[PDB]
C-alpha cells in the first residue's frame, strides 16, 4: 500500500490544491449518474432521476464533501489505511451492505474528476500514483467485510 | 445495453474528439501502462519507453478502431468481429484489462475536453466502452 | 456473445431441466441468501426463513422467466424488456448480485444434474446467464 | 476469516470425503474451459483447444492436485490465512501477474465441482460455509499485491 518517497510528495502537493467541496460534490454526483444502482442507497436525499437533479442536489454536494474529506484522511495516512477506515469499513460493510466493487468504482470516478479539474497537470505519472491511493482506500474499506 | 440517448451522446461526443482519436488512444495507453504495470505483460515485443513511437502507432490503431465502432453502434458484433477473434481466441486477453483501458480513455478525455466531458456524456461513453469490451472478449465464433 | 454452439447447448440443457426450473430457481435463491447475505437487502419484506413459501413462490417466477429467455435467445432485449425495467429502472439492483445468483444457479444444477452438467454445457450455460444479466441490469429506453 | 464452531466441523467433515485426485483436476479443467483467458498461463501444458483435451490432460490433473492441496491448507489454517499463502501470493501476484479476480473464479468453480460430486449432501448451509473459505483463500492470495 505504498509509493516512492517522491510519489508521496507529488500526491500530497496536489492535495494542497484540492477543493473538497467542488471535487467531492462532482465525484459523488458522477457516481450516481454513471452507475445508477448506487442511487438505491441515497433515496432519502430525494429526486435522483436525471443528472440535472443529481448535480444540483444540496444533499449530494454536502455528502460528497464528507466523502472527499475521508479520502483526505487517507492521503495523509497512507501507511495506516486499515486503521483510518476501520469505522467506515464497519459502516459500509456490516451496516449498509455495500458491495466492495463500488468502493473501487467511486475511486476511479474521483480520479476522472481530478483529471478534469487539473488538466494537463494531472500527468499519467501523477495518475499512476493516485491509482495506488485509490486502490489502497478501497481495500481498507473492504477489510471489515472479509 | 445502449439506449437511443446513449447512442446520441456517443456520436456527439466522438464528434468533439474529431481527428484526435489517435492522440487520445496513445495517451490512454501511456496512462494504462504506468497506472497498471500488469498490462505491460501483453506487449513484450514493444518499446514501452517514454514517448515510444510503437505506442504512438498502436494508439492510432485503437483510436481508429473506436471511430469505426461509433459508426456501427447497432451492430458492434459484426463490425468488430475480426478484432474479437484477435483479442479473445488468439491473444486471450483477461477481460479485466478492458476495464483498465476504458478507465484510462475516459481519464484522457476528461483532461483534454473538460468542458464537454459532462456527467451524461461520461455515462454514455462508459456504457459504450463496456459494450465494445464485451464484444472483444466474447468467443462467439 | 452467444454463438450457435452455445445456443444448441442451452436449449438442449434446459430441456433436461424441464419442469424443475421453478424448484431450481427456489433452491438457487436459498443458496444465494445464505451464501451471500448482502443480497437479502433487496427482499426486506420477505420471509427468508428456511423452507419459506415466499421464496418458493419467487423461485418459480425466476424459473419461468429463464425458460422464456431460452425461447428467445435471438431477441432477449425485446423478450425481457419488462424485467429490465423492473430490475434496472425501479429496483436498481447492483449488477454484482446477478453474478452471485448465476453462480448459485449453476451450483444448483450441478447438484441435481451432475451427469448432464458437463464442462461444455457449463461453459454455454454461463455465457447464457451473463447475457440475461446484462439485459436486466441495463437501462435501454 | 471466521466460521462458527460447528461450521468448521461440517466443513472439515466434507473435506475428509474429497478425492484428492479427481476434484482438483476437474476444477482447474473447468476454469480453463469456462473462462478461456486463463489458458494463457498454461500454454506449456499443451493442447487446451477443446474440453476433451483439457480434462484428459495429465499436466492439468497433476497441477490440479497441487491446487487442491493448497485449499486444504486453507481449510485447516482459517485463523492464519495471510501467513499460509504469503509465499504463493508473491508467486501469483509478483511473478505471474495473475489478476485477483481469477482467484475468485477458481474458488467458485471449485465450489461448483464440490456441488457436483456430493449432490444434495452439499446443502445450501454447507455451501455458505465454503463460500467463506473460498473468499478467505482468494483474499490471502491477493494480499501481497504489487
Ligand atoms: C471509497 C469509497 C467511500 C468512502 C471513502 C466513503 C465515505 C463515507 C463517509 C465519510 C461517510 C460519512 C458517515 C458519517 O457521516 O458518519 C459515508 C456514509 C455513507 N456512505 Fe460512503 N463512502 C464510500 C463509498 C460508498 C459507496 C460506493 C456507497 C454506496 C453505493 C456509499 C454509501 C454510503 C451511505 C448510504 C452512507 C450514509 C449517508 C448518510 O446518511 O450520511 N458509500 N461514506
Ligand atoms: C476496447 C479497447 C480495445 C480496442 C478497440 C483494441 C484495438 C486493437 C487493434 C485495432 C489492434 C490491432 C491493430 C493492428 O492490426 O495493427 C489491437 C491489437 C492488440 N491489442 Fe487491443 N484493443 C483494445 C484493448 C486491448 C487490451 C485491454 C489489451 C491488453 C492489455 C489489448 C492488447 C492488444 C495486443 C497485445 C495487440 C497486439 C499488438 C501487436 O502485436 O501489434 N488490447 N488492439
Ligand atoms: C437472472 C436472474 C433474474 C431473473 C431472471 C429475475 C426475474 C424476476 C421476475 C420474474 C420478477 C417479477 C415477478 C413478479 O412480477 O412478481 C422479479 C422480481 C424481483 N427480483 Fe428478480 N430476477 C433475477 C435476478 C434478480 C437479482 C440478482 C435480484 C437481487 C438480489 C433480484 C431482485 C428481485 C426483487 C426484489 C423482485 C421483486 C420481489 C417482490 O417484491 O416480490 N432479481 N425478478
Ligand atoms: C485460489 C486459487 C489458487 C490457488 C490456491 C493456487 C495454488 C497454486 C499452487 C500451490 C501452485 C504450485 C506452486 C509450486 O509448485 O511451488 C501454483 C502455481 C501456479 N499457478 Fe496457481 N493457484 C490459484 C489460482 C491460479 C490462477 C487463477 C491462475 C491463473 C489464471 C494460476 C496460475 C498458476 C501458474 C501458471 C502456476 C505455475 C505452474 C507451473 O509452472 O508449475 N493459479 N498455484
Amino acid at each position: 500500500v505504498q509509493l516512492s518517497g517522491e510519489e508521496k510528495a507529488a500526491v500530497l502537493a496536489l492535495w494542497d490544491k484540492v477543493n473538497e467541496e467542488e471535487v467531492g460534490g462532482e465525484a459523488l454526483g458522477r457516481l450516481l449518474v454513471v452507475y445508477p444502482w448506487t442511487q438505491r442507497f441515497f433515496d432519502s436525499f430525494g429526486d435522483l432521476s436525471n443528472p440535472g437533479a443529481v448535480m444540483g442536489n444540496p444533499k449530494v454536494k454536502a455528502h460528497g464533501k464528507k466523502v472527499l474529506h475521508s479520502f483526505g484522511e487517507g492521503v495523509h495516512h497512507l501507511d495506516n489505511l486499515k486503521g483510518t477506515f476501520a469505522a467506515l469499513s464497519e459502516l459500509h460493510c456490516d451496516k449498509l451492505h455495500v458491495d466492495p466493487e463500488n468502493f473501487r468504482l467511486l475511486g476511479n470516478v474521483l480520479v476522472v474528476v481530478l483529471a478534469r479539474h487539473f488538466g494537463k497537470d494531472f500527468t499519467p505519472e501523477l495518475q499512476a500514483s493516485y491509482q495506488k491511493v485509490v486502490a489502497g482506500v478501497a481495500n481498507a474499506l473492504a477489510h471489515k467485510y472479509h | 445495453v445502449l439506449s437511443a440517448a446513449d447512442k446520441t451522446n456517443v456520436k456527439a461526443a466522438w464528434s468533439k474528439v474529431g481527428g484526435h482519436a489517435g492522440e487520445y488512444g496513445a495517451e490512454a495507453l501511456e496512462r494504462m501502462f504506468l497506472g497498471f504495470p500488469t498490462t505491460k505483460t501483453y506487449f513484450p515485443h514493444f518499446d514501452l519507453s517514454h514517448g515510444s513511437a510503437q505506442v504512438k502507432a498502436h494508439g492510432k490503431k485503437v483510436g481508429d478502431a473506436l471511430t469505426l465502432a461509433v459508426g456501427h453502434l447497432d451492430d458492434l458484433p459484426g463490425a468488430l468481429s475480426d478484432l474479437s477473434n484477435l483479442h479473445a481466441h488468439k491473444l486471450r486477453v483477461d477481460p479485466v484489462n478492458f476495464k483498465l483501458l476504458s478507465h484510462c480513455l475516459l481519464s484522457t478525455l476528461a483532461v483534454h475536453l473538460p468542458n464537454d466531458f459532462t456527467p451524461a456524456v461520461h455515462a454514455s461513453l462508459d456504457k459504450f466502452l463496456s459494450s465494445v469490451s464485451t464484444v472483444l472478449t466474447s468467443k462467439y465464433r
